[PDB]
């Protein structure tokens, strides 16, 4: 006759849903001054975090069920929105603009300023780009800003900051994260090389179209992940084994004016431009790209047929999905990228100040203007590719970029306690 | 921390009189009080000690039966009373606390003004 | 010689006040993306919900003192207000009309928009009810809203519903609900029928004023409930054992016109008719109505009288006092509600778009128009009545049509730690 | 052979840091109808709080490290600014003024109101003080307020109030307080005489410059304590043994005007003076003043010599600097305080009606018209010096003002779970 006996901490889970908190490096504690995802209201990461190799655990995991990605959408939205709050709108400034062009990308326009110092008028005048205003079709010479009869546009508050720290996000206690270790390991199924986590690594929370950058390397050869890589409706996330390096900049030292517009109301606008009108644009190794793109086809050729021709040149969408595009520096970049893909580097680049957190309802945000030149540069990592063999960069949205880095782990609850048989029986 | 005593009293024989002793500076029931008289021309006379937290006294066999101790720990205040007052209890009657280290009577350095009762 | 001994889990309790939370059927969960109180932050009832009757167990219960009234007071007033944080005011909207009457309930206004589209001005025109608006005495032309010399109004977003879905609410752990399942039990007093509830049914957050409807029907007689059948400064509830059928319309299919006064800021307003204007109005089944008001009144006459003279014509207050209203179909209808009393049947409703949670302080919403037409129908089930021996009715606010239910409940706390003499003394 | 055991319950502890709770006396419930530190929610002080002082319990203070400080420093500042969150904006009363004198500390002006009642404008004229306006250059007859080009300040709801409530902190469980209860201790270093305190007496969020006031004195002798009183970095704070007694008023029975600037928006200004002009003013008894200045240099001396000149007039720092200040009544006097010092009595006081809590930056708070006369009296307590041996009044901010009566505690946290050698060793 067996007997019921309890066990407590039996070694057993079963998968969970939680909420991850974050964790900070060293630095952003004190990054508060113009940082807005690096706050000071976050605890930091383990100096010494742990990882413990199973020996027998195999576990299907699914990147594109991984719920990691909805509490990242959420929350980068939601404390992105939270640092505009005490921001300036920009609702009286769309009143009216009398342009020409800059001595057309770069528009001068003057401006008349409604009652402004109480019972006064003004008039100024500032620079503006022609992806921001447009005109009035019966004049030409009249324009407005595009977004002005949907919402309202704040200009960001000048301490600000986006750089994008890579923040570790981490479980509660009586949960851990699951990593999937092996090199090999596609989009879903089972994975044999299993870790336990308490914390994930940190997390850049870049923003980008139609690249994967800063991070995240494959393991000496191109590895590509997909839903499917059949349907065409699924698309192809592609992780390089090096980097690519590209050289952005804006070689115009910009000025900058502050006009007020009543007494305690105020915004920056781009004033004069100190030197000559450089084109905005992005220096990328023509022979890295193209040797890793060689290498790229010589991946995707496994699904896609050995003499199939991929890679043709950017289309499909409005010029935000249509351009390749990043804040370099802060500032907004829009780059045709059609030089990468002219055959189935150096690109011009536009500017552009109204931009979204990767698509807002109506609301936007206005990028106050940049004092001085902007220079940056990157790592490329990877690529997301549209279907038609041919395929073209673009498209998703910030949970494919995400899902792109979280793709490597799952969260799941312990349930330490349990009952089996024994041969002993309770004694009284 | 200081012993507070209340006032002088005069009884007739066959009366009775009641001192209290105020627990100023220290916790009350945190440390045991003595009584301790002086007649005229006498030297120190124990009556008795009562220990302010649990009720618990012990008196001197002279006086069983009639001398007592009470205390009201929510006023902090310890009492002595005494009955069958007679010409012989004349005299200063003080409040005074041990160290009980130990919870053992060590001598006694913390003493109230005292008060006089004529009898 | 007994002893002290500790008994856990000891069958008692003490009445206690606790906050009772929500908790949703099924389908308000995805009401989310209309309505108020049918939210998504709620959790789901029991599907199987238990009641244990109590076998010697007789309380004491107080409708008037049921604290449940005030958590639902506050609970529906700011979960109303939550909603319509986000909404349009209608400030700059109260500048000038120019009336003449619809081709008076309903005027054709026409009105000068001050500065709109940044450096243009515009006119426009409305249909307006004569309840939301007022005459200029100097003019008798010129009108204005009625409230804005108080407080801003908003037009409640278009997206918006105020289905009064029957949310549950729920005791906490260590607290449970007892119900008094008295059929004949008065508003106070003991009760013997008890037993023990962890979640009350759904209640419907139903607005009124002179009207308990959709629900709670008494047990086969007319059941009158007071705090005192005596005091003229006390109130008299009256439930029905039989419901009255009420169908009530506004036949009149109009559409709605988006006016937009400014870029990114709009609002809705009555535009034209389609075919001829109809007055609102409800049809009550007479014969229902009255054969059950002798009904009433042979329950009421035990307090009042045999031959006393009962129930006379509508008296008192402002025009929301003595009209009779509800929602229909969102819409709101003012009733004269004489007919129902012409005698110690279809009523004219009258319509009115500016709206409070029971009553404001200072502020209101704006009811949008409602294209189409409005048909509804509903369940009378009872009354409340005003002492004067005529009884005229209406009075209260939201927390007597609370009380109206919540009559059947009362919190208590459950206190399992308990002690007791016994025989048997600690061994050690 | 010595065994390890566990022992629970050991009475020790660790310095630590926490929050502390705020705790009403009994009528601070019911002062929410005005009172914004005297909230509703806030908890009630132990009726019968316990102190326990410890034999051998010798413990290191500081009170410039005293971080009870802190939290005293946010909260007054949050409550205060919530407490303003629905109050009116006077951005569009800024826009004009044409003054002459009050019929020059009052300017009579009159103004012109913009687009107020929807389609009219308006002229009014009210009561203003120099301290909250000033001239345009070029005219000097016309007037704006002082703030206007930084920022927005709003009219504190009339229903207000900011009487300073003796509110009490407390810990929370697992949590103590130790205090001090040497009274020749100064600032910093070893206390013999401590004492457990669960909770604080009340002390009342004052608000003051140059003066100490309404609590706390010294214990039969001047009592000063400085981080150094050497450095001349530092500051010194005077506690005086018996106060002072100062009688201030602002004789003139004022009334308020309600202007209405447009439907629904309405603020209030001063309006006539009923009876003739007095100056605001302040009686200090000067022979107290005099005699315990006189004693306060027998304490001063001991670290600063007994031939030492000390205590000359103010000087250094803005009017708010320079002049003393209080909210009489709730009306803000600043009084030179020169006569005070002017050896090393009645003072004049300015109103003005601009006020910030302590310091706000570019915001701020103005205070409603006061209706009739101002009389209120206070305790004089103790001084804040400033080094040059000529010392003279003032300096400071809130922290110092919490600190001088928060020196007397500090927070410590329970650790009571432990382990030893022993003698007997565990039996299975
Ligand atoms: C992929 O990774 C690359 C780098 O590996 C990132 O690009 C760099 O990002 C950093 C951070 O955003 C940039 O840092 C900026 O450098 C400017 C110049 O630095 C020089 O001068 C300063 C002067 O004191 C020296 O301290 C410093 O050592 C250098 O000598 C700074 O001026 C910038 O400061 C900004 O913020 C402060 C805050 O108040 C402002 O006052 C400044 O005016 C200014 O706004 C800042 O420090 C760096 O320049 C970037 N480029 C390069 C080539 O490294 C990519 O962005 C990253 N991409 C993604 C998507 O992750
Ligand atoms: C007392 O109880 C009665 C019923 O017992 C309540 O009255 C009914 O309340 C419901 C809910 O408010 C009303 O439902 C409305 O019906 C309209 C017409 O329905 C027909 O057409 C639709 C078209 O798809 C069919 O699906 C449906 O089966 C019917 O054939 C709908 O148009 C209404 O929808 C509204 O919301 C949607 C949300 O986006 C909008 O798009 C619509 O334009 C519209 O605004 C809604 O479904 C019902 O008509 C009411 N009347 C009757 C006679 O049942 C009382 O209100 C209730 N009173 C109280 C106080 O509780
Ligand atoms: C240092 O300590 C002194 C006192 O020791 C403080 O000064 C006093 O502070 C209190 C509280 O602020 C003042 O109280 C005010 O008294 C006015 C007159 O009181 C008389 O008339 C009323 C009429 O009903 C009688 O009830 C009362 O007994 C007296 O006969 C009141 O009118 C004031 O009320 C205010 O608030 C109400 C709320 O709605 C308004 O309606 C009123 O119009 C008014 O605004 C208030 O009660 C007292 O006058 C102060 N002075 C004196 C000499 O005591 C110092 O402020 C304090 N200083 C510091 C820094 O702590
Ligand atoms: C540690 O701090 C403790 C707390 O302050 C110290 O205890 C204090 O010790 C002083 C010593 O003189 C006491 O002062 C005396 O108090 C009596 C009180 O009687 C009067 O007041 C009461 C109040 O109701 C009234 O009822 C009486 O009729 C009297 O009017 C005075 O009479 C004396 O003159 C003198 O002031 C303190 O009272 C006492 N504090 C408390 C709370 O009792 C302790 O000594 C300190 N220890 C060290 C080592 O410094
Ligand atoms: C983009 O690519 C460049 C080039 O590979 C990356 O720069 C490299 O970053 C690593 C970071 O560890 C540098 O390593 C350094 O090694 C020395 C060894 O003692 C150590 O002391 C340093 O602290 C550091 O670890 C490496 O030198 C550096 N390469 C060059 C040429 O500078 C860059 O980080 C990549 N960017 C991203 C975002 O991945
Ligand atoms: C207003 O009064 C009408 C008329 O009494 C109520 O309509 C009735 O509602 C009940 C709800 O249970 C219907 O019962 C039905 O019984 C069948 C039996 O198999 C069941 O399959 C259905 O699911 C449902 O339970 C009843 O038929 C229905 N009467 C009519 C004539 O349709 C109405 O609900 C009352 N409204 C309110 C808000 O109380
Ligand atoms: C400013 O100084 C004045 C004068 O010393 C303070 O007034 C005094 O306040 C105390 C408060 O306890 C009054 O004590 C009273 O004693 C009687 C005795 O039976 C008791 O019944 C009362 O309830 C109260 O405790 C004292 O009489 C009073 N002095 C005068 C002349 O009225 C005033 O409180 C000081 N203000 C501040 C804020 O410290
Ligand atoms: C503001 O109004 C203008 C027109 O008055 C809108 O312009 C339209 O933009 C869409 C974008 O694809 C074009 O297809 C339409 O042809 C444009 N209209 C005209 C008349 O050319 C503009 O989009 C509106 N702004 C916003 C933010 O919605
Ligand atoms: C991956 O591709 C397969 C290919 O068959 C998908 O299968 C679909 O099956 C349904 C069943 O009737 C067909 O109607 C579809 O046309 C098939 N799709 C295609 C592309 O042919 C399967 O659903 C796909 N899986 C994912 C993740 O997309
Ligand atoms: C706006 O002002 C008008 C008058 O200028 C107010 O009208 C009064 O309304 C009350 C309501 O019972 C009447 O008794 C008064 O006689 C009306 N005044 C006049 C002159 O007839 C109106 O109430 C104000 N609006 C608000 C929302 O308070
Ligand atoms: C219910 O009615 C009774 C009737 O007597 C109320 O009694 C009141 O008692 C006071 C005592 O002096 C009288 O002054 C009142 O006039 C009485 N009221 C009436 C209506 O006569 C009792 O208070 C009432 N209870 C409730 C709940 O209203
Ligand atoms: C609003 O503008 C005026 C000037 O246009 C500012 O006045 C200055 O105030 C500072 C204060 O110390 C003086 O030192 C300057 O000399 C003043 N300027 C002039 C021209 O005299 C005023 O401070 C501004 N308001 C705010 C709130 O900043
Ligand atoms: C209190 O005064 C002493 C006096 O010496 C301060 O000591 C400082 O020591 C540094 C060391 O090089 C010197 O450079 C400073 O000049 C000294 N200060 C003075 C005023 O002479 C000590 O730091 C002071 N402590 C506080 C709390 O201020
Ligand atoms: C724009 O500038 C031209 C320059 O001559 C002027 O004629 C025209 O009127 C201006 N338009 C506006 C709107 O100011
Ligand atoms: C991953 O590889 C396994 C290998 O059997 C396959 O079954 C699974 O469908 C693959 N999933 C994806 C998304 O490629
Ligand atoms: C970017 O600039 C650095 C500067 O040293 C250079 O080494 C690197 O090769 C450049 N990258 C490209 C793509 O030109
Ligand atoms: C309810 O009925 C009981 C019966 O005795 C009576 O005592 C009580 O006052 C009644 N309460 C009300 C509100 O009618
Ligand atoms: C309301 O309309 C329904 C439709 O069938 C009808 O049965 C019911 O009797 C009507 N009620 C009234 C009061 O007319
Ligand atoms: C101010 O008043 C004087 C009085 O004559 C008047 O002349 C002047 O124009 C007024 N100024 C304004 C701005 O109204
Ligand atoms: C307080 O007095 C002690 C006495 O030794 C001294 O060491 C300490 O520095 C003094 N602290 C201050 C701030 O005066
Ligand atoms: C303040 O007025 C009171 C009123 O009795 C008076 O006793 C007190 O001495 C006055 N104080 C001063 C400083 O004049």
């Amino acid at each position: 006759q067996l007997w019921v006996t309890v066990y407590y901490g039996v070694p057993v889970w079963k998968e969970a849903t939680t909420t991850l908190f974050c964790a900070s490096d060293a630095r952003a504690y004190d990054t508060e001054v113009r940082n807005v995802w690096a706050t000071h209201a976050c605890v930091p990461t383990d100096p010494n975090p742990q990882e413990v190799v199973l020996e027998n655990v195999t576990e299907n995991f699914n990147m594109w069920k991984n719920n990691m990605v909805e509490q990242m959408h959420e929350d980068i939205i939601s404390l992105w929105d939270q640092s505009l709050k005490p921001c300036v709108k920009l609702t009286p400034l769309c009143v009216t603009l009398n342009c020409t062009d800059l001595r057309g990308e770069i528009k001068n326009c003057s401006f008349n300023i409604t009652t402004s110092m109480r019972d006064k008028v003004q008039k100024e005048y500032a620079l503006f780009y022609k992806l921001d205003v447009v005109p009035i079709k019966n004049d030409n010479t009249s324009y407005r800003l595009i977004s002005c009869n949907t919402s309202v546009i704040t200009q960001a508050c000048p301490k600000v900051s986006f750089e994008p720290i890579p923040i570790h996000y981490c479980a509660p206690a009586g949960f851990a994260i699951l990593k999937c270790n092996d090199k090999k390991f596609n989009g879903t199924g089972p994975c044999t090389n299993v870790s336990t986590v308490q914390c994930t690594h940190g997390i850049r929370p870049v923003v980008s179209t139609q690249l994967l950058l800063n991070g995240s390397l494959a393991e000496e050869e191109v590895v590509i992940r997909s839903a499917n890589f059949t349907d065409n409706a699924k698309i192809i996330i592609v992780q390089l084994n090096k980097s690519v390096e590209i050289n952005c900049t804006r070689p115009n030292n910009n000025t900058r004016k502050s006009i007020h517009i009543g007494p305690g109301r105020w915004f920056y606008t781009t004033g004069e431009i100190i030197g000559d009108i450089r084109q905005a644009h992005c220096n990328i190794s023509g022979t890295k790209w193209n040797d890793t793109l060689k290498q790229i086809v010589v991946k995707l050729k496994e699904q896609f047929g050995n003499k199939t021709i991929v890679f043709n040149h950017s289309s499909g969408g409005d010029p935000e999905i249509v351009m390749h595009s990043f804040n370099c520096g802060g500032e907004f970049f829009y780059c045709n990228s059609t030089q990468l893909f002219n055959s189935t580097i150096v690109l011009p680049c536009r500017i552009k100040q109204i931009v979204n957190m990767w698509q807002e309802v109506g609301k936007a945000m206005y990028a106050p203007p940049i004092k001085g030149q902007i220079r940056c540069s990157s790592n490329i990592t990877g690529l997301i590719l549209i279907r038609d063999e041919i395929f073209r960069p673009g498209g998703g949205d910030m949970r494919d970029n995400w899902r792109s880095e979280l793709y490597k782990y799952k969260v799941v609850k312990i349930e330490p306690l349990g009952i089996a048989p024994t041969k002993c029986k309770r004694r009284v | 921390e200081v012993l507070v005593q209340s006032g002088a009293e005069v009884k007739k024989p066959g009366a009775s009189v009641k001192v209290s002793c105020r627990a100023f500076g220290y916790t009350f029931t945190g440390n045991a009080l003595h009584w301790v008289r002086q007649a005229p021309g006498q030297g120190l006379e124990w009556l008795g000690w009562i220990n302010p937290h649990s009720g618990d006294t012990t008196t001197s066999q002279k006086f069983q039966g009639r001398v007592y101790m009470t205390r009201d720990k929510s006023i902090n205040t310890a009492f002595l009373d005494v009955t069958r007052l007679t010409s012989d209890d004349t005299g200063i009657y003080y409040c005074a606390r041990d160290k009980y280290y130990g919870n053992e009577a060590v001598g006694m350095d913390v003493w109230g003004q005292g008060t006089s009762v004529t009898v």
